């Protein structure tokens, strides 16, 4: 008990660092945003 | 002109519809209009 304990424990707290520190670890979701926000800015600057 | 309300402005041949506010903000060095990322006017310089 007290080593899978320990191991969970420590797995979460890289987990949770590992989170912090890289910056491309939610690519799958800034691509929605950037995809819907590339479609209506070129739908805008259609008007012109 | 009259601000806080919907008008129909016309500024040296430019037209638009909308409300005129304050825009202390902006500062506009020796330019006439503004513009935004979409490309639309969102302030102008009183010629008056
Ligand atoms: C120019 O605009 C200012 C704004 O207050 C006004 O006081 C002045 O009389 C104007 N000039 C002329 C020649 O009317």
């Amino acid at each position: 008990q007290k080593l899978i304990a320990n191991q969970f424990n420590s797995a979460i707290g890289k987990i949770q660092d590992s989170l912090s520190s890289t910056a491309s670890a939610l690519g799958k979701l800034q691509d929605v945003v950037n995809q819907n926000a590339q479609a209506l800015n070129t739908l805008v600057k259609q008007l012109s | 002109l009259v601000k806080n309300k919907c008008v129909n402005f016309n500024f040296n041949g430019l037209t638009g519809t909308g409300v005129l506010t304050e825009s202390n903000k902006k500062f506009l060095p020796f330019q006439q209009f503004g513009r935004d990322i979409a490309d639309t006017t969102d302030a102008v310089r009183d010629p008056q």
